[PDB]
């Protein structure tokens, strides 16, 4: 059967700061440190 | 999760806050609060049920 053609993908876009991750003393692997991010734009390319 | 944040009447549970604690918690305590009041000030108090 015929199928529709995909077009006009819709993406809905605040840039969360990544400064704490790259700043300060990283804790040891047992003291694993993570930052939770929600509803924020990301720049993985910069990291 | 707090019902009051979204619908108080519904009683449904919706997350209102995220706590960054990655430590396992094996124990908790409840109702350590107390009221400082004169005899006239004292009134019946509602309670919390776990």
């Amino acid at each position: 059967s015929f199928e529709a053609k995909p077009s006009g993908s819709v993406v809905e876009q605040v840039e969360c700061d990544f400064s704490p991750l790259l700043s300060g003393t990283p804790p040891q692997v047992y003291n694993f440190k993570r930052l939770v991010f929600t509803n924020c734009n990301y720049n993985l390319t910069k990291l | 999760f707090s019902s009051r944040y979204v619908d108080l009447y519904g009683g449904n549970m919706f997350q209102f806050a995220t706590l960054p604690v990655y430590d396992t918690i094996k124990y908790y305590s409840i109702i350590p609060h107390s009221i400082r009041s004169i005899q006239s000030d004292r009134k019946a108090w509602a309670a919390f049920y776990v």
